[PDB]
C-alpha cells in the first residue's frame, strides 16, 4: 500500500476484501443421504460377508 | 502501481519538453555576456588555488 | 513529480563542485576520425586502458599508446565523435557499477541503467580487466546447481564453478535451458539461506532490442527480477560494446564471489562477441588467422571464462559459475570459434537440430553431452539412481543405426530398445517448468527399473504430470525425505519401489 503515493482506492478495496472476509462457506450438508447409502452399502457387505463365511466351511 | 509508473514517466517527459523551452529561454539572455564574468572569477578561484 | 529535479539539482551541485576542480591533465585534440576508431593526439599521461570522454557524450577506451599520438577506441556510433573536438581523460581504468543494488536493473555495458527505474545504487566500481584468480584458492566443485531440466541434471550436471558449454545451432533451443535455469533458481531465491541462493546474470551480446525486452517482460512474469541483472550490448549498438560487456557483467559475478554468496552468469552468445572482436581487430589492421577471426579471440575467451570458479574456504567460499552459448553453423563442432570455448569450458551440451526437429525438446544429444567435473558435484540422490542412466543411454545409441535395416530381433535389443524409447519420449519438458532434484529421482527411478514398460508410448507425457500428481497428493513425505536428506537409504528406496508400483500397476 506504501507503493502507490496517491493511494486512493488500496483502502476501499481493502474494505471490500475485509467486507468479503466471511467469504463464502461449505457444506457438509449430507447427513441425511450420505448415511443412506452406507445404510445400503453395509447391508449388503455383512450379507455378502456372512454368506461367503458360511459357504467356506460348507 | 504499473500506471503510477507510467504517470512519473509521463511527469518526466513533459518536463524534459519543458527543459527544452528552458534552452529557449536561457538563450536569448545577455547571460551570454554577463557569464563571460563568471567564468572569469571562476579561473581566479581554480588556477589560484594550486 | 518535481523529486527528481530536487535530485537532479543535487546532481547539478556535484557538476558545478566538478566544474570547481576540473583540471583535466590531459585534454587532447582529436586529429582523425577513422574506420570507428580515433587517434588523439596530446594525453601525455595517459594510461593504458584508461576511458575517456569526448566532448559530445560517447565515451572511449584508450587502447594503444604510441610516441606521438594515443588510439582510442569509441564505445557507440561515431556519429557523434566529430574531429577537432576535446578529449578530457577520465582518470579511471575501464570499470562498472557492481554491488547488490544492481539486482532489478537493466545496464549496458558501462553501468548506465535503460529500464527506467533512476540511478543505479552502486556499491562501488570494479575493473574490466580483473586478473583471474590464481590456482591455489580453488577448490574443485562440491555443490550442484539444479538447473532444472531433467536430462541436465540427469547426465550432465553443473557444479557450482564449473564452467558448462551450452552449444548449438540457430533456433534450436539454445536460450531455453539458461532461461528455465534461471527460472529454477526461484527455489532458493526465495528462501533464507544464502549459501544455497543462486543470482542470475543474464549478459545478452548481439542480440535484437525486443528479445532482450520480452526477456525481461518473462523473467518478471515469473518474479525472478529479484535476483536477475540482465547486462543488454544489443546488435544495433556499436562493436566495441559488445566487447566489452561480457567483461563487465564478469566483473558483476566476481563481486558476487569475493563476498561469500554464490552467483550464476550466463553469457549469450559468444559467437556474437567474436563476431564483435574481429571487427575491432580487422579495423585496426590487425591481420587475420584461421577463419578470420584475429590471432588472439582464443585469449578473448580465455580472459573472459577464466574469471569463474569456485573460491575455497580461504577467500570465503563463494564462486561464479559460467554458461557460454556458441551458435555453430549446421551442427558443426570443428569451426575456429567452437573448438576454442570447448577447450576452456568443463563440457558440453550439444542442441543438435535433429533431435528438435523431431519436436523433442529440449534437445541434449546425449552421447555427444558430457561433462568433465560433472559427476563429483551432482545431488546425492540423482547420482545413486541415474549411474545406470549414462550408459543405459549409450547401450540405446549403440542400437540406434541397427534397428534401422527392419531386421528381426532378439528379446534384450527389444526390452533395451522400448526402455530407451521410453526414456527418450521421457526427458522432454515444456517451457517454463523446471522440476526439482525431489521430482526429478523419482520419474528417472520409475525410467530405470522398467515400470514403464508395460504404458504405451503416447501416454509418457501426461504419465509425467499424473504420477508427479499421484505423489504430490499421497506419498507427500517421501518427497520431503528426498528434499531434506538429498540421498536415497535402503528404506527410501524400497518406500519408493512401493509407491511406484502402486500408480503402475494402474
Ligand atoms: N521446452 C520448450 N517448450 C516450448 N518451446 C520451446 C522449448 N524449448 C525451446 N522452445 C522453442 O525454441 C524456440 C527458440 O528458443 P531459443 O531462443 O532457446 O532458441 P535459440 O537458438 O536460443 O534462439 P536464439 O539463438 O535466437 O536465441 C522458441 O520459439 C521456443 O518456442
Amino acid at each position: 500500500r506504501s507503493v502507490l503515493k496517491n493511494t486512493s482506492v488500496i483502502d476501499k478495496i481493502e474494505s471490500y476484501v475485509k467486507q468479503y472476509k466471511p467469504v463464502k462457506i461449505d457444506a457438509s450438508k449430507q447427513l441425511q443421504v450420505i448415511e443412506s447409502f452406507e445404510k445400503h452399502a453395509m447391508t449388503n457387505a455383512k450379507e455378502t460377508e456372512s454368506l461367503v463365511s458360511k459357504e467356506l466351511k460348507d | 502501481v504499473r500506471y503510477e509508473a507510467s504517470l512519473r514517466q509521463l511527469e518526466q517527459r513533459q518536463l524534459a519538453k519543458s527543459v527544452i523551452s528552458r534552452v529557449q529561454s536561457e538563450l536569448g539572455n545577455p547571460k551570454f555576456q554577463e557569464k563571460v564574468l563568471q567564468q572569469s572569477i571562476s579561473e581566479i578561484e581554480q588556477l589560484l588555488s594550486k | 513529480k518535481a523529486q527528481p529535479t530536487e535530485v537532479s539539482s543535487i546532481l547539478e551541485e556535484r557538476i558545478k563542485g566538478v566544474s570547481d576542480e576540473a583540471n583535466l591533465n590531459e585534454t587532447g585534440r582529436v586529429l582523425a576520425v577513422g574506420d570507428g576508431i580515433a587517434r588523439v593526439f596530446g594525453l601525455n599521461n595517459i594510461q593504458a586502458e584508461e576511458l575517456v570522454e569526448f566532448s559530445s557524450g560517447v565515451k572511449g577506451m584508450a587502447l594503444n599508446l604510441e610516441p606521438g599520438q594515443v588510439g582510442i577506441v569509441l564505445f557507440g556510433s561515431d556519429r557523434l565523435v566529430k574531429e577537432g573536438e576535446l578529449v578530457k581523460r577520465t582518470g579511471n581504468i575501464v570499470d562498472v557499477p557492481v554491488g547488490p543494488g544492481l539486482l532489478g536493473r537493466v545496464v549496458d555495458a558501462l553501468g548506465n541503467p535503460i529500464d527506467g527505474k533512476g540511478p543505479i545504487d552502486a556499491a562501488g566500481r570494479s575493473r574490466a580487466q580483473v586478473k583471474a584468480p590464481g590456482i591455489l584458492p580453488r577448490r574443485s566443485v562440491h555443490e550442484p546447481v539444479q538447473t532444472g531440466l531433467k536430462a541436465v541434471d540427469a547426465l550432465v550436471p553443473i557444479g557450482r564453478g564449473q564452467r558448462e558449454l551450452i552449444i548449438g545451432d540457430r533456433q534450436t533451443g539454445k536460450t531455453a535451458v539458461a532461461l528455465d535455469t534461471i527460472l529454477n533458481q526461484k527455489r532458493w531465491n526465495n528462501g533464507s539461506d544464502e549459501s544455497k541462493k543462486l543470482y542470475c546474470v543474464y549478459v545478452a551480446v548481439g542480440q535484437k532490442r525486443s528479445t532482450v525486452a520480452q526477456l525481461v517482460q518473462t523473467l518478471e512474469q515469473h518474479d525472478a527480477m529479484k535476483y536477475s541483472i540482465i547486462v543488454a550490448a544489443t546488435a544495433s549498438e556499436a562493436a566495441p560494446l559488445q566487447y566489452l560487456a561480457p567483461f563487465t557483467a564478469a566483473s558483476i559475478g566476481e563481486w558476487f564471489r569475493d563476498n561469500g554468496k554464490h552467483a550464476l552468469i550466463v553469457y549469450d552468445d559468444l559467437s556474437k562477441q567474436a563476431v564483435a572482436y574481429r571487427q575491432l581487430s580487422l579495423l585496426l589492421r590487425r591481420p587475420p588467422g584461421r577463419e578470420a577471426y584475429p590471432g588472439d579471440v582464443f585469449y578473448l575467451h580465455s580472459r573472459l571464462l577464466e574469471r569463474a570458479a569456485k573460491l575455497s574456504e580461504k577467500e570465503g567460499s563463494g564462486s561464479l559459475t559460467a554458461l557460454p552459448v556458441i551458435e555453430t553453423q549446421g551442427g558443426d563442432v570443428s569451426a575456429y570459434i567452437p573448438t576454442n570455448v570447448i577447450s576452456i569450458t568443463d563440457g558440453q551440451i550439444f542442441l543438435e537440430a535433429e533431435l528438435f526437429y523431431k519436436g523433442i525438446r529440449p534437445a541434449i544429444n546425449v552421447g555427444l553431452s558430457v561433462s568433465r567435473v560433472g559427476s563429483a558435484a551432482q545431488v546425492k540422490a540423482l547420482k545413486q539412481v541415474a549411474g545406470s542412466l549414462k550408459l543405459f543411454l549409450a547401450q540405446y545409441r549403440e542400437v540406434a543405426a541397427f534397428a534401422q535395416f527392419g531386421s528381426d530381433l532378439d528379446a534384450s535389443t527389444k526390452q533395451t530398445l522400448v526402455r530407451g524409447e521410453r526414456l527418450t519420449q521421457l526427458l522432454k519438458q515444456n517451457q517454463y517448468s523446471p522440476l526439482a532434484t525431489e521430482e526429478q529421482v523419482p520419474l528417472i527411478y520409475a525410467g530405470v527399473n522398467g515400470h514403464l514398460d508395460g504404458i504405451e508410448l503416447s501416454r509418457i507425457g501426461e504419465f509425467e504430470s499424473s504420477f508427479l500428481s499421484y505423489l504430490k497428493s499421497n506419498h507427500n513425505e517421501l518427497l520431503t525425505e528426498i528434499r531434506e536428506k538429498g540421498e536415497l537409504s535402503k528404506e527410501l528406496l524400497a518406500s519408493l519401489k512401493s509407491a511406484t508400483e502402486s500408480f503402475v500397476a494402474t
